[PDB]
């Protein structure tokens, strides 16, 4: 079955891998096709063209930290002529308000993050889902972390 | 990883027709079902201490369907014996999947005491001989059957995706139970067989999760740069077997090393002047996704 | 006019529908074409291909409940060669930190929850976008809640 | 190079207009081709067809205001055949939830919006990318705020 | 649910051109509005107590655009009256929408005390005749009007999603104050009217929300599942009229049931032999989005 | 707004080559480099009071590679004089962008004494001929070059975008220290330079930023509204020279007004009977992102 023709991936986030965000395509409805390659944890365009690019993850935490935490994620484009990452897409949420646990209680906290965007890519440009705080990277159900790209 | 469901129903010595069921993850076995010939259906005989079932929504139900395929594994050798050119003395379901290093996959597949019989694809949705021989079309091995619905849905489903879920869910319950990970050494030797030109000799020394992966790819298709890149195509010299890569009938010359959890592995290959680059080995592996490793005269 | 010839849906949610999230294509800006099929409250998919899902909700809650709620926002795939729920996209949200109304005020929260992605389906898969707390749905203005896919 | 010849566009919010929200496309990674075009700070399509249409937003505030704030993004269409804003794509955020810097402290708190799906429009249509609160407009980095659309 | 405008002028006896408009939420009267002779403008008359008129920002202002549409349809009839052979006592504007089940859709037509003249047609931005007999291109009609700019945006507008916008409002608003949905009982009988082979006979007894659709489609096209699903396509038996099945002039065959808020409907068919599956009787109506109904002999 | 680099370097009187680096930010000087004989390496002579280079990621480090430069085009106008139909007393690479109102673009070029050379083409990843005469390949002009991988990194990098995202840094950090907006006076006037026809002169005054382009567009295309819609498409009258428009080498008759911060401009055109609609003047500038202005015959 032609998955279609259209470079495309949709990875997903590696839960044995504790502490860290390294995207796999090796599982259930993840994908990987038509050219598009993962490379140190980067998914490479084959072709010059017009790409969705998107990505979320979600973040999760039990009780507050200290002072204020942020929590940020960004996907950034690395060109074939121009190395160096310039953001493309990226937003900033904070979850603890600085409440911080009083001494008794403290519930555990939920926050989503989704990027998206459509972007004029060149072959050999390297697309970057990185997060600040990968220590409160919740990728404990499924399909809660991921980035993809398609060719449109 | 790997995780592997063995059914098989022999004839024995003269009279019924014995059954029993491996679920294997990774060296590990996980549960063991035989038929009770006094009751008239299966009993677990076997399960892992570190394996909750009920945290593995995705392991089939009704101890694995094992009444269901016994039953009609049955009536598939039943069949099978009848034109004495096939006479079998037991019959195998072999079904299950593997995240080796960066390849993936899943199987299902008849195998007979005299070598494997049908491969089941998940596209065609049908069974496919794995040899030039064929196969019967018989109980279980063909649409006309009245349960052949039941198969699509158990075997066909299981090999779709239940069981590339599953094993995620065996991982979880077994990461501190079983024998840890464990790096192998490789070498690549270019030896020689005398009456041919050149051979080359992989050998990948002592890695636990026992399952490996070796791909022989011709340096020009490098460019220079000695890593296997995910998503890049790269044409590979395939190995012949009536066996598929992944499936356990593929030949892999693997041995359990010494006193050890750990195994060990030695692939070869004629180095036929029919190439024009040379063969670098590529070790797909849990530990390291997938290295490159080269050299030949002996490195 | 040819909406264009790709299967395509944008089904939002009925208002008229209290305590629950029901879907419809009889709306405004809303669409049901070439193919896909609404049928039990699940989006159809026509033909082998690659499909762009997404979907959005906002929950609201006035004031603050016991303990503490989750929110959760998924769609799931019931493939044809495999008759179960399995989750493509999903998120989680915790509105209230447990802050609970000291007994004096209490404002309304609102909280939105955004999913989206690029997966491989089959003639005959059963689309679902669920939520848990469908008594805190508000679908009063407009474009708040929709679920949809289009063949890329 | 051919960006594709579907029309499309991705503009962003011009960071040299404090207190409003004003989009531009001569930026970085930004576009508006193929016969969209960015009139009155509103993209206008050139074609029938089926639009994939989205947005973000990112607000941001230090500590926190009076009784409760509402933050609201919404994309409106305005068909050539029905002159007025109806309402395709609408979140609401509650940011500060009364707290109120009791007088000592009061972080700074970060909330972003997605919007987005596909709708049939018509040549001529108005795609408009509002928001309630431009004063907590927080375009300082650079892919935190966005609004494209792309003919699939 | 139903959202009907009508602005009608008439020539009435001997002299001036009386003006009336009604805006109806299924059958419930919301606005009456008239032409006043002295003042030279409308008047409302009536305004149902439920509807808040500030709360339904898509219902036209200026009472409905009503001095404008009186005067342009005043101007449109006096044309129409010139060419004897089109004289007509009255002009109607008949425009609004609906939800039936899970049918939906708008419609905007002009008509005549003698039938049928023009409808709108969103796509092409024009009128179309409605008849074979075609329409005269005078006053509203023609693109030639000075005031087909207002023509265009007043109906066209509200016909494009205007009254798909505002339906929604009056639905909100009338929730508790007018009578509550009621589910029908439907039976397809198969009975023959003689001269014909047979004749079918779809009969859906006391529903609330009066707006009621039937469709006939063949039964091979339900493959065995008696579902009409949502998204999927289906031939359909078309009936004969100059009017399409939502449009307000459809003939359906409908009475509002003995002293009750409740209706009741007969929709007859003659099965001729050009079919091959006899049709089934599929009901739109807002209780049971749609729901098919079978049999005949007389079930 | 405007970001230029200039580097250049000389065969200066008899013997040695100096060379000097310039970076523009719109009229004001931000840095000056040059190159040491004694120590044989550039230095930083001036850098301004309000540029911290350390808030600006996209200006390029190692002193904006100067040593790379000027080394590289001390060889490339080695090679340049062999030829002796080429000699030449000095080399320019001229690189930057601009934020004309709407109009928005970036530039790298070389040039020569005796005029332009060659331009560089972000796409085809090479240098074109920017006069017939075409250029010598030679230095740092033909792939053939050692070096060229670092000249399509810097140049062609910082032209691909590098540029245009500094440029937005020094906006920000020259905020409050440079000459403040301007907003122009515009007035077209219809002239007539006797021999031919017709003549339209469309003068702008006193504006500060000193970058502003000019189009001309027949009056048709703006079909009786006369604002330039963003993402349209408009034929414009090219005017001809080796350099286009964005270009700092492009012939714009500017002059800094009298003691002031402000600039003029004046632009005419040949009304040759070739059009059909009489061109109407279309300005883009910062202050008035794009303004049109009409009348001739004097206005
Ligand atoms: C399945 O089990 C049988 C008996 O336990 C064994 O002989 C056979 O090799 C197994 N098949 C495979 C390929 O695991
Ligand atoms: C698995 O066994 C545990 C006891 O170790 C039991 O509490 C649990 O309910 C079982 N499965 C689960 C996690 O539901
Ligand atoms: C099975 O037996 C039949 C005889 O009934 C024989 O013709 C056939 O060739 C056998 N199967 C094969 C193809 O080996
Ligand atoms: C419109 O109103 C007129 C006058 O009240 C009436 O005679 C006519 O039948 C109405 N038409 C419709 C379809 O409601
Ligand atoms: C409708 O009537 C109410 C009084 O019942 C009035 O206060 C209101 O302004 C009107 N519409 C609304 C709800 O704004
Ligand atoms: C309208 O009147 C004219 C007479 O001037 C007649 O010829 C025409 O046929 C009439 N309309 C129609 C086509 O019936
Ligand atoms: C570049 O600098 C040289 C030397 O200072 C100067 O003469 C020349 O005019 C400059 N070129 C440009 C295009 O600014
Ligand atoms: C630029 O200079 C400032 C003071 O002028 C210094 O404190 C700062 O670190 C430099 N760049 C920045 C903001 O990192
Ligand atoms: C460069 O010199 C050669 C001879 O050395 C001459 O033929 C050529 O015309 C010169 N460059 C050009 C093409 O103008």
């Amino acid at each position: 079955r032609t998955p279609s023709d259209k470079p495309v991936a949709h990875v997903v986030a590696n839960p044995q891998a504790e502490g860290q965000l390294q995207w796999l395509n090796r599982r259930a409805n993840a994908l990987l096709a038509n050219g598009v390659e993962l490379r140190d944890n980067q998914l490479v365009v084959p072709s010059e063209g017009l790409y969705l690019i998107y990505s979320q993850v979600l973040f999760k935490g039990q009780g507050c930290p200290s002072t204020h935490v942020l929590l940020t994620h960004t996907i950034s484009r690395i060109a074939v002529s121009y190395q160096t990452k310039v953001n493309l897409l990226s937003a900033i949420k904070s979850p603890c308000q600085r409440e911080t646990p009083e001494g008794a209680e403290a519930k555990p906290w939920y926050e989503p993050i989704y990027l998206g965007g459509v972007f004029q890519l060149e072959k050999g440009d390297r697309l970057s889902a990185e997060i600040n705080r990968p220590d409160y990277l919740l990728f404990a159900e499924s399909g809660q972390v991921y980035f993809g790209i398609i060719a449109l | 990883i790997t995780l592997k469901y063995n059914y098989t129903v022999t004839l024995k010595d003269d009279g019924l027709y014995d059954g029993v069921f491996y679920d294997h993850y990774n060296d590990q076995l996980v549960t063991k079902i035989s038929y009770n010939h006094e009751t008239r259906h299966g009993n677990v005989n076997f399960r892992a201490d570190w394996f909750n079932i009920s945290r593995s929504p995705h392991t089939p139900g009704n101890d694995y369907n094992f009444n269901f395929w016994y039953s009609l594994m049955k009536e598939t050798l039943e069949e099978i014996n009848k034109n004495d050119s096939t006479k079998t003395t037991s019959l195998s379901l072999i079904t299950g999947c593997y995240e080796t290093g960066l390849l993936f996959g899943s199987y299902g597949y008849v195998e007979t005491a005299n070598g494997p019989l049908a491969r089941y694809h998940t596209g065609d949705k049908r069974f496919t001989k794995m040899t030039h021989k064929g196969f019967p079309k018989v109980g279980m091995l063909t649409v006309k059957n009245t349960l052949w619905k039941d198969v699509k849905a158990y075997l066909g489903g299981f090999e779709y995706m239940g069981c590339s879920l599953a094993i995620l869910d065996y991982q979880k319950m077994a990461k501190g139970k079983i024998p840890k990970d464990t790096t192998p050494t490789v070498k690549v030797t270019g030896n020689e067989l005398e009456d041919g030109n050149m051979t080359l000799e992989c050998t990948v020394n002592s890695f636990y999760p026992p399952d490996v992966i070796t791909k022989w790819i011709e340096s020009e298709h490098f460019k220079g740069e000695y890593k296997y890149v995910n998503g890049r195509y790269y044409p590979e010299w395939g190995r012949k077997s009536n066996y598929e890569p992944g499936e356990p009938g593929f030949p892999w010359n693997i041995k359990k090393d010494k006193d050890a959890n750990t195994y060990s592995l030695t692939d070869l290959v004629r180095t036929t002047s029919k190439m024009s680059s040379q063969p670098v080995c590529v070790v797909f592996h849990d530990t390291l996704e997938a290295q490159v490793y080269t050299c030949s005269e002996g490195c």
